[PDB]
């Protein structure tokens, strides 16, 4: 052994243990999710209130890339910020040469290739985040989830972090109960509920809900934060279902 | 070092009691060939700023992309991007001025003259100029190119000094601006009849007018002009 002491080393069963250990940091993070709706995507995340002294609404976690893409992650927050900074550079350079804003699948591979690059050498460490991201491009809505290995796929709904199992089952019900699809507004409400449900595995502390969305009809295909009345209404709808 | 190829002529502007006005025609010339006839040279940034650009059009299109990218970037990790941490006219200007001077210092200028017109958070009018050399200045009226020679004299009769600004209504200022545009159309060989005009008012926000035309033109007196001295017929 000693195969797990250095990144990019294959174990005798063909595994990269440092990547698997990165996944442990992800599983240790707060719960974050995304829901692909009819003409858009919704992102939501649980923010643990470690103390009264945290200024409410003020430690924003969901991040915009370009103007049409939202990103949320669980695990090591700084790693996620590093990945989004890179994503912002990739989006800028794509738009600079090709004019059109980067399509979501194209953007997914940019993040994927970069994250995968950090599994090729022992001089770097893998990313300790799983990232849920997406938005609207010329072919419609797209939701993706990307892991520390560089692995990503497109999703109907996605979840990561500590309450991932609970969120998944919730997400599966929605897929079954709505083959035609979910409206963006329905998706916001559902996202609030699912984060409330998943917060059981994290019940020690209270939390603060944070939601965002990009919808062709509701935001003109731009990424926006769900604030004020529409946020409250989703918090209320969530409170009801956990009661 | 280069040379301008496709070019835009004057940008003109002035302050009035509640804001600023800026105007520029819609032509892109190719030397003396009036090549392109629907070029927008006023580029709004948010709802408080309009950047008007003359000179090389390829460089204008580059600057326009820089400004668009500025807006994208300012919104990053910025919950107050549409409130207290929106871009101000003064931020946009200082950035452009930095870029212009840097480019001149590398002997590779952006071949333009630029006027940034807007209204600050506190309601203050903003009007300032920068060009390919990195030279900057402010005045109650500003104009580039021919506009500096013909528009400024007219605009300065309305606002001649700082104390004239609060006495100048948006109606008087706009009419002054529109007249100056007619005069430039008479006398500038690289001007066009079609122009855009933007008003940034601290109360009514940004009004952006496209497809304006020079009208009320005096040509009738030309019928009486014969020869170049002695000819009667």
């Amino acid at each position: 052994t000693g195969y797990d002491l250095s990144n990019s080393v294959f174990s005798p069963d063909g595994r990269n243990f440092q990547v698997e250990y990165a996944v442990k940091a992800v599983e240790n993070g707060t719960t974050s999710i995304g829901i692909k709706c009819n003409d858009g995507v919704v992102f939501a995340v649980e923010k643990l209130i470690t103390s009264k002294l945290l200024v409410p609404q003020k430690n924003v976690k969901i991040q915009v890339v370009d103007r049409h893409i939202g990103c949320v992650y669980s695990g090591l927050i700084p790693d996620g910020r590093h990945l989004v900074n890179r994503g912002r550079e990739e989006a800028a350079s794509f738009k600079k040469l090709y004019k059109t804003p980067i399509p979501i699948p194209a953007f997914a591979d940019r993040l994927g290739q970069y994250v995968q690059a950090h599994t090729l050498y022992n001089s770097v460490r893998p990313f300790g985040v799983s990232t849920i991201f997406g938005g609207v491009d010329k072919n419609g809505a797209h939701l993706y989830m990307l892991e520390p290995s560089g692995s990503y796929w497109g999703y109907k709904g996605a979840a990561t972090g500590k309450g991932r199992q609970s969120a998944k089952a919730e997400l599966e019900k929605l897929v079954d109960h709505h083959p035609e699809g979910l409206s963006a507004r329905e998706a916001v409400k559902q996202a609030a509920k699912i984060i409330y449900l998943a917060h059981e595995d994290n019940k020690e502390k209270d939390f603060e809900l944070e939601i965002s969305w990009c919808s062709l009809s509701e935001t003109n295909g731009l990424h926006k934060f769900v604030k004020g009345d529409l946020l409250q209404e989703a918090i209320d709808f969530a409170q009801k279902e956990i009661n | 070092t280069q040379q301008p190829i496709v070019t835009g002529t004057s940008v003109i502007s002035m302050k009035y009691d509640n804001g600023v006005i800026i105007a520029a025609d819609n032509l892109g010339s190719y030397g003396s060939l009036l090549r392109f006839n629907g070029v927008e040279r006023l580029i709004p940034v948010g709802d408080n700023t309009v950047v008007g650009i003359s000179g090389d059009i390829s460089d204008m299109q580059h600057i326009e992309r820089l400004l668009k990218d500025l807006v994208t970037e300012n919104a990053y990790d910025n919950p107050l991007a549409d409130a207290e941490e929106a871009l101000e006219p003064s931020y946009i200007f200082e950035y452009l001025a930095t870029v212009m001077y840097q480019r001149r210092s590398k002997m590779n200028p952006l071949w333009n003259a630029i006027i940034v017109a807007g209204v600050q958070s506190n309601g203050d009018q903003f009007l300032r100029y920068v060009n390919l050399l990195g030279v900057t200045y402010s005045s109650p009226t500003l104009a580039t190119g021919f506009g500096a020679h013909m528009a400024n004299p007219l605009l300065r009769k309305v606002v001649d000094r700082e104390s004239d600004i609060p006495k100048t209504t948006v109606q008087v200022a706009e009419e002054a601006i529109v007249n100056a545009m007619r005069v430039l159309y008479y006398r500038d060989a690289r001007s066009s009849r079609n122009f855009s005009l933007a008003i940034i008012d601290k109360n009514t926000g940004l009004t952006f007018k496209k497809n304006l035309q020079v009208e009320n033109m005096k040509w009738d007196f030309a019928k009486d002009i014969k020869g170049y001295g002695t000819q009667k017929i």
